């Protein structure tokens, strides 16, 4: 129990932090990855002067603060502001003292060696956690779907990745990163919806375009004769009621937004798209392992939640793969937390105890120890 | 071997072997538990009286008040050695020699529910109905381990008790060997002494109607199921259970029988399981405060939650039959656990407590041609217990050489075993590798196996690859325990260790009309938050991640309680497999001796200065030699005397 | 029964080990003759750290290990790695304890005296077998075809040999060795098939060229007007379906691969070919024994299994031999195990008991005893 209860799992994202206790089924804490700094001197009624704001209080009060994102494209870019988000996570969100809890953290696919050593330096030397561990994100997603070999298409708020994993070892030279994700996708909907003849003028109009994207957006299979369908004008249309009455209608654009993930050309991107990239990762891997990867395309991440994403991907890679092959696109329902759940499982596991980096290992080996 | 044997053929069952108190199964009746003896052994050092258990048991008490330290008694032996018997007998001893509820003492429903000294006692006969059964060795074998804390007061009079259960034989509930039988309760109930029960539970009196409980034997000549039923019954009451609960217990114990009667069939053209009738389900459903349908669905179309949602999954016939069995067992267990808790609850008083005397009853290192998971858990327990002793002895020994002034230096005797223990309990050790892999959604026993090797093989000495032949059945890995080499088979471990349960069903339980049933499940319902999506860690929400994760936690909480204790040891022995008083197979007793610790205590003794006499035990026997001057010495200072 | 059941037969090859119990009709165990050594530290899920891998686990996991072949061209070149393959054979493959089983082993044609003494030293001193015996491979092949005089063309994975045998004694000075066999032959097909306009790019493409060679390759008689036939383009072509759909076609090259065994010039070899070598062995033998050898050309080995090998050889040596001679090319169906079967027969035989070298002979005579 000492640490059975006690292991923490913190998944640091570009848009959201997911956090909680190893053992739980889902994150106890989910909140924006921002750190707000007040543009002016003054106070809220009853509070003192605050130097900084994190998560939702930074989002809610955004009009008087300069908002900053510590993690650009999955990599920690500002370490002063990240230690601020961690502090908030332990002390306010989970309300635990960190110096008696083992902490499993996550990093990104080709996270620079030096960063994995730096967050270890900050975990052990400024938070004084007993022990910690850094798992790679795609690797926890795979594992949370039971398996050990497969290829994960991972897509969240600032990055998309393909991480081919074989008997647990993520394959460095076959990993692909596509910098277009849910953030890019909300801003494109924004324009095709103002372009539908609308105005997201106040900040209460801006924010909810993102809630339109999440609730009403679709990834149609045969996106071709779906536009064609749009035109005959079926009961395909969908009206959403705004903060007030102002019933906005979205028929068609509803799927023009996730067609951006297959066609980056919709947004002036010259890069290849999700399905081709799944494939290219795969023809960059060893030959003998390619049947395995093809029958185990695990999807994880908030942006892979658009319904019919899996069917489109299913047919997208069948028709690029040699017919002798078995294609299989696994997309679980909890996928917006796969990464986290894979960490919860792993860290609560009976056999993981012997991989925890302890302060004994650290004080004796330097940050190098956990770096592997 | 020979000493034990000789004093047995003479009908002496209690012989000491150092600190131990060897005990041999009489297999017949003796005036030893005699109400006269009880007194006799009262206030006597073990040198003032002959070898006997009350010696140990009294001295504990003494010592308890003399040194102001807590005590313990560790009873241990194989299946047929007869420990429960002793344990019980020790317990009575405590109750007798230091009771006095004053008001409760009168001959007016004496020992009925409403006093502890009784509760304390009454406890047993309940647990026994549920955790005991006819083994091929014993007729009333303990299918679980236990630890009671008798909390003595300040004065020295009884104040509280505390039970804890370890490793229950869940399998009996569903299975049974050919010469054995399941828990008594079942047979008790179908005995028909309380006919309402039969109609109440909706069963018959013929066990062959309940597959789960008649795979082996149904009746045992030495047992009167009818008498026990009441014993049991009455105990419940005394134990303070609510009728309702006392009703849950029963009703719940029958549901389980019914489950094993639950039948299914393949849906046509489909490989799915479809209910083969709503005859039994109906009963099981009602008895548990459930709905027949909802129940059969959940069972057949388990609605899971892979990803961030809840995905409805279909099962096979084979899958159902097995899941059912899993709940049957799950439910029984839990219940059993609960009963214990509830007992403990009554056994809780407000009166102050200054010390306690722990009585530990568990199994000893048994070696089988077939050693599975359960064996490891037990062996591990014992290898620990052993080290626990070896140390106490080292500590103890060293005092003499300090008292006397001899010049003997020596290393802790425990140390010899640390090697084996670390390999099991440490981080990259067996359990861990075992409990990690349990987190891998697509791991295999085979997978686990390899991980075990790659990491310990060649690098660890106590770690070895099996000797597949002799009396053994297959290969996986041997360990080098103090008692010897144990060949372990790793097959089912992963599963057994995961305690897979159909959560849909549990759901239903969780919202039963039968509160008690509802209760038993709560702790599962409160951790689901933590393992919301596919993959991951159950512990996030308080759900077990390992079959073994607790066992360890419990085993730690125990070995810790054992430390703040003055250990008192008792080794129970079994003469002959054939059940014959005054007889002994050699090699059979020899075995026990090695795995007992007896032969290891002799070793450590002989390192050196073999024979070691306890001072009083020294006075008495030899005073006569310089009679005047040796008697004076022994009387004048129990120790200074011998000097 | 003591040893009637109990005799083991282990045939050590350059590519495969064949093993089993004397008495059986075919090898109980057949597996690659490799020993893999992991290039990196780490584990498979559920296993421990493994220092070494042998046979198929070395082949399957080849991407993380350095593979090594103990037997180069039929001769044991690394004795540390061979004792590893033997260990695997007894304990894992046949699952027997060696210290109660007599072991018949095989060696190659002009196997150095010192080796036959060394494997005896390792059999008796590190495996502690009761008794053992080393038979020469061509000699067991002949004998398994009933006879005692003949000439064996033996061809497996790393070597080809011609071993003229007379009333059981293999004739040292007439034996010929040609270092081009099935291994060389798979790599040549590889190139004539990439040269047909293809790519065996991943390791799942590499391995199966060998399964193409085995299933579809032919030795045509009149290889001359078979190329000519190829051109008119008959229904001579043959398409194989790869691990996936990718139907590859092989018409012609199908026989260009075993024409390498008659023409080593196809592969930059200047040595003579199989049929000429059969013959040269024969005009190196005594005169009076040459009619015997000619009517008893026994073929054994995996690479002599190409259909129509016997007809081509039949006509190849008739037309080099004096017309007064009877030619006869025996090629049995079980020939990929002739060697082994000849050992099974011999070692289960009623009269062989008196040639077993026992630990009594050894502890008393030194390795010299079995060396003969």
């Amino acid at each position: 129990d000492e640490d059975e209860t006690t292991a923490l799992v913190c998944d640091n994202g570009s848009g959201l932090v997911k956090a909680g206790f190893a053992g739980d089924d889902a994150p106890r804490a989910v909140f924006p990855s921002i750190v707000g700094r007040p543009r002016h001197q003054g106070v809220m009624v009853g509070m003192g002067q605050k130097d900084s704001y994190v998560g939702d209080e930074a989002q809610s009060k955004r009009g008087i603060l300069t908002l900053k994102y510590p993690i650009e494209h999955g990599i920690i870019t500002n370490w002063d502001d990240m230690e601020k988000i961690w502090h908030h996570t332990f002390y306010n969100e989970l309300r635990v003292a960190p110096e008696e809890h083992p902490t499993l953290l996550t990093e990104a696919p080709l996270n620079p060696k030096a960063n994995r050593e730096k967050m270890t330096q900050i975990m052990f030397e400024t938070f004084n956690v007993p022990a910690m561990y850094v798992a790679i994100q795609a690797v926890l997603s795979l594992y949370a779907s039971g398996r050990t070999t497969g290829i994960v298409l991972d897509s969240g708020d600032g990055v998309t990745h393909n991480v081919p994993i074989y008997e647990g070892y993520a394959l460095p030279h076959a990993i692909m990163r596509l910098d277009l994700a849910g953030r890019d996708l909300t801003d494109y909907l924004m324009k095709i919806l103002t372009e539908r003849g609308y105005s997201f003028v106040t900040t209460a109009e801006r924010e909810i375009v993102r809630d339109i994207k999440e609730k009403l957006c679709y990834v149609a299979l045969d996106f071709e004769n779906e536009m064609a369908t749009a035109a005959s004008s079926s009961s395909l249309e969908k009206s959403y009621e705004l903060p007030d009455g102002q019933v906005i209608t979205i028929g068609n654009e509803r799927f023009r937004c996730p067609e951006t993930l297959f066609q980056p050309s919709f947004i002036g991107m010259e890069s290849a798209g999700i399905h081709e990239t799944t494939y290219n990762s795969i023809m960059k891997c060893d030959i003998d392992i390619r049947k395995d990867l093809y029958a185990n395309n695990v999807m994880s991440g908030g942006t892979t939640m658009y319904p019919g994403i899996a069917d489109r991907m299913q047919k997208e890679i069948t028709a690029l793969a040699p017919s002798t092959m078995k294609i299989k696109i696994i997309a679980p329902p909890e996928r917006k937390y796969s990464v986290w759940i894979g960490g919860s499982i792993l860290a609560s596991l009976s056999t993981f105890q012997q991989m925890w980096i302890t302060k004994q290992e650290y004080d004796e080996a330097g940050p190098s120890i956990v770096h592997r | 071997l020979y000493n034990l044997k000789e004093r047995y053929a003479a009908w002496m069952i209690y012989t000491y072997s150092g600190l131990f108190c060897v005990t041999v199964n009489p297999y017949k009746w003796l005036p030893v538990y005699n109400p006269k003896v009880v007194l006799a052994y009262r206030g006597k050092k073990r040198q003032e009286a002959p070898p006997h258990i009350f010696s140990i048991s009294d001295n504990a008490y003494q010592f308890m008040l003399t040194d102001r330290e807590n005590q313990s008694i560790l009873i241990t032996g194989e299946s047929g050695a007869g420990k429960t018997v002793n344990t019980k007998r020790v317990i009575q001893y405590f109750a007798t020699i230091a009771a006095s509820g004053e008001k409760k003492k009168e001959e007016q429903s004496g020992k009925m529910q409403g006093t502890l000294e009784d509760q304390i006692i009454s406890a047993n006969p309940l647990l026994e109905a549920f955790g005991n059964a006819k083994t091929v060795r014993n007729d009333n074998s303990s299918r679980f381990g236990k630890f009671i804390r008798i909390h003595f007061g300040a004065t020295g009079k009884l104040a509280s008790a505390d039970i804890e259960t370890y490793l229950l034989e869940k399998s009996r509930v569903t299975f049974q060997l050919p010469a054995e039988r399941s828990y008594h309760i079942f047979y008790q109930i179908m005995s028909n002494k309380k006919p309402e029960l039969i109609d109440m539970l909706l069963i018959t009196t013929n066990p062959y109607d309940y597959h789960y409980v008649s795979e082996g034997e149904i009746t045992v000549p030495s047992i009167d199921d009818q008498e026990e039923l009441m014993a049991t019954d009455s105990a419940i009451d005394i134990l303070g259970f609510s009728a309702d609960e006392k009703t849950a217990i029963y009703k719940l114990t029958g549901a389980v029988m019914h489950y094993g009667n639950l039948k299914f069939k393949q849906k046509q053209r489909e490989e799915q399981a479809e209910p083969d009738g709503t005859e039994v389900a109906d009963k099981a459903a009602y008895l548990m405060g459930l709905n027949s349908a909802e129940l059969l669905k959940a069972l057949c179309y388990p609605r899971v939650g892979v990803g961030n949602e809840a995905v409805t999954k279909g099962e096979t016939v084979s899958e159902v039959h097995n899941s059912v069995g899993a709940l049957a067992k799950a439910v029984y267990e839990k219940m059993f656990l609960w009963m214990v808790i509830r007992i403990n609850q009554q056994l809780d008083t407000k009166q102050p407590r200054q010390y306690f005397i722990g009585v530990l009853d568990i199994a000893g290192f048994e070696i089988f041609d077939f050693n599975s998971f359960e064996q490891l858990c037990i062996n591990f327990t014992n290898e620990k217990l052993q080290q626990f002793f070896n140390h106490h002895m080292f500590v103890l020994e060293q005092e003499e050489y300090k008292k006397e002034g001899i010049e003997w230096e020596f290393i802790d005797f425990g140390m010899d075993l640390a090697a084996c223990i670390e390999l099991i309990e440490k981080p990259m050790g067996i359990f861990s590798i075992l409990e990690e892999e349990c987190m891998f959604p697509k791991a295999t026993d085979t997978s686990f196996k390899n991980k075990l090797y790659d990491e310990h093989l060649g690098k660890s000495n106590n770690f070895q690859k099996p000797k597949p032949a002799k009396g053994k059945a297959e290969a996986h890995f041997s360990l080098v325990h103090y008692a010897g080499t144990v060949d372990y088979n790793i097959s089912g471990w992963l599963e057994k260790n995961k305690d897979p349960l159909n959560e849909t069903v549990i759901g239903l339980y969780q919202k039963s009309s039968v509160k008690t049933l509802a209760l038993l499940f709560a702790t599962y319902g409160g951790e689901a938050e933590g393992g919301g999506g596919k993959k991951g860690g159950k512990k996030k929400g308080s759900s077990f991640q390992t079959v073994s994760a607790l066992f360890r936690e419990n085993l730690n909480k125990l070995m810790a309680n054992l430390r703040s204790t003055h250990p008192h040891f008792v080794r129970c022995i079994i003469p002959n497999e054939t059940k014959t008083p005054g007889a002994m197979e050699h090699e059979l007793v020899l075995h026990q001796l090695r795995c007992n610790g007896v032969l290891e205590g002799i070793r450590i003794c002989r390192k050196g200065f073999p024979s070691r006499v306890l001072y009083a035990d020294f006075k008495q026997r030899y005073r006569v030699l310089n009679a005047s001057a040796i008697p004076e010495g022994q009387f004048m200072d129990s120790k200074k005397a011998s000097e």
